[PDB]
């Protein structure tokens, strides 16, 4: 669907000098930060530099989770990119510690690579034995290819994929020997007519040519927290699923980054390292930061880009101010990029390209409405006010939207520069820190 | 033979030659000394029977561990 972030399709930079274009896909409206962006993401593609904080400060509505998912976009789905947000560490199960020890180790992508053998070819017999209430199974597979004429033996784990596919006679099933998966690609012959409860004639397909035995080499990337989790339980897998995991000792993390080390160096693995974008950070007490400054001192930590939005703010956990509410010996390691206001020549274009991706027409009457309801208002008043207007439109049948739609949004739903007089005309009827009358 | 030791200094310059072949001194008068003594039939006479054989050289490395054992070795002659 059609979400806040959904025209955005990348960052929009140049390749070759990565100069800001005024206006290029999506992200339009704005120059000094994301030319910034685009040296943060270079320097995240290089992949050398590790362990750096960088903090997009600046006034609320002014496209800061823009810039994150324009850098998610630029990026595809190769490198890691956690959208965490400040709010889910403090767990009850787990400490508040470890909980930022995982959302560090979730963005360092390590990419291995495996050769798996896949068969082919068409089903000519089954042969199944069975014993009598509880035991062992026997299984003789015989596959015909155009050339090859087969006859293979089956384990328990076979018989049981094999019943659970109901694999019949006369089927073109390629197993992976690694894995131990059967997927049935369709039939060669037609549906007998001697049974009943046979099944759906699938795609009629010819014999396979080639070999029997082909290999593969495929490609896995797990995250370093999928392999403190397969490594730290004994068989309590499937807790990286679930959440259940409760704490994953030192001893642990201490041996599997030594032995993805040693996956680097031998040329079975690949460590690519990623992003961890951590939204509103000000949310965070000073017991989170005493360590996030620490975790980026190895070479197993992900480039930090984080968001803020306040002023001189009071740290949580503390007694005392600071700017952007976080602490000044965690402000040295930071670099902040600033965030400017935006101007009505670009509020206009903004707003067209929000009112063109949700497939709303416009009249540039109602457009330069908008935008001076945009200049008092921001924009996430004036993206409403588009789609209030579109089914607005649609309710007295007119094709495209006028000024009395937007006229009508604008009475009946209030931005919050009229909510706050709003309560402050009203004091008697709403409850304050006091009591509340009722006429 | 042991005026081949004088010869031994041609074989020391063999090697030197096998640098430089730019030198005729013995082979010429190993024509007069090998129309006895031997009695050569080549390969051609009988690999025009057979096909033919080819060397494919195929160069490797040393991974990560065997050059750090190789250099380990070189940590060892220093
Ligand atoms: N430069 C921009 N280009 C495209 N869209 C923008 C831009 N700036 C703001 N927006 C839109 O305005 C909305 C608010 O941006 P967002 O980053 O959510 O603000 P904040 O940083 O205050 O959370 C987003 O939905 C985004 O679509």
């Amino acid at each position: 669907l059609i979400a806040a972030h959904s025209h955005i399709r990348g960052l929009g930079v140049d390749a070759d000098t990565l100069e800001p274009r005024p206006s290029s896909q999506g992200l339009v409206g704005q120059e000094k930060a994301r030319k910034a962006a685009a040296v943060v993401l270079e320097m995240i593609k290089q992949g050398k530099i590790a362990g750096r904080a960088v903090l997009i400060a600046g006034p609320p509505s002014t496209g800061k989770t823009a810039i994150a998912m324009g850098m998610a976009q630029s990026l595809g789905q190769d490198v890691p990119f956690t959208t965490l947000a400040a709010s889910e560490i403090f767990s009850l199960e787990m400490s508040k510690t470890e909980a930022l020890t995982q959302a560090f180790r979730k963005s360092i992508g390590v990419r291995i690579k495996e050769e798996s053998e896949i068969m082919e070819g068409e089903v000519v017999e089954i042969q199944i034995d069975r014993s009598v209430t509880g035991g062992a199974k026997q299984g003789k597979l015989t596959i015909k290819t155009t050339d090859m004429e087969a006859i293979y033996d089956m384990g328990s784990k076979m018989i049981d994929a094999m019943t659970k596919e109901r694999v019949m006679a006369g089927d073109i099933i390629s197993i992976d020997k690694s894995s131990g998966k059967i997927t049935k690609l369709g039939r060669s012959y037609a549906r007998s007519r001697d049974y009943d409860a046979m099944g759906v004639d699938t795609k009629f397909l010819q014999c396979p040519e080639g070999e029997l035995q082909k290999r593969k080499e495929v490609v896995h990337t797990v995250s370093l927290h999928e392999i403190d989790v397969i490594n730290s339980r004994t068989q309590g897998f499937l807790a990286l699923f679930s959440g259940d995991t409760g704490e994953i000792r030192s001893e642990i993390r201490d041996q599997i980054n030594t032995k993805v080390a040693e996956w680097k160096e031998e040329g079975k693995a690949e460590i690519v390292p990623g992003v961890l974008f951590i939204d509103e950070v000000h949310m965070l007490d000073i017991e989170c930061f005493s360590y996030i400054n620490r975790a980026l001192e190895s070479d197993l930590a992900p480039i930090v880009i984080m968001a803020s939005n306040r002023g001189v703010s009071r740290i949580r956990g503390t007694d005392y101010k600071s700017p952007h509410g976080l602490p000044l010996d965690f402000l040295d390691r930071v670099v902040i990029i600033n965030t400017h206001p935006y101007t009505p020549d670009e509020l206009r274009q903004i707003l067209s390209i929000r009112a063109q991706e949700e497939e709303v027409d416009l009249t540039p009457d109602a457009l330069a409405l908008l935008t001076k309801i945009g200049q008092e208002a921001g924009l996430r008043y004036a993206s409403n006010l588009i789609t209030t207007s579109q089914l607005i439109a649609a309710k007295r049948r007119a094709k495209q939207v006028g000024v009395e739609d937007v006229q009508r949004s604008f009475k009946l739903f209030y931005d919050p520069a009229r909510s706050v007089r709003f309560v402050q005309e009203s004091e008697k009827r709403l409850i304050g820190n006091d009591g509340v009358v009722d006429f | 033979h042991d005026e081949f030791s004088e010869w031994f200094s041609k074989d020391i310059e063999s090697h030197a030659q096998s640098n430089t072949k730019l030198n005729e001194d013995q082979l010429k008068r190993l024509h007069m000394i090998l129309k006895p003594f031997m009695l050569r039939r080549v390969k051609k006479h009988v690999q025009k029977e057979l096909g033919d054989k080819i060397e494919i050289d195929v160069f490797c490395e040393l991974s990560y561990r065997q050059r750090a054992m190789y250099q380990s070795l070189r940590n060892q002659i220093s």
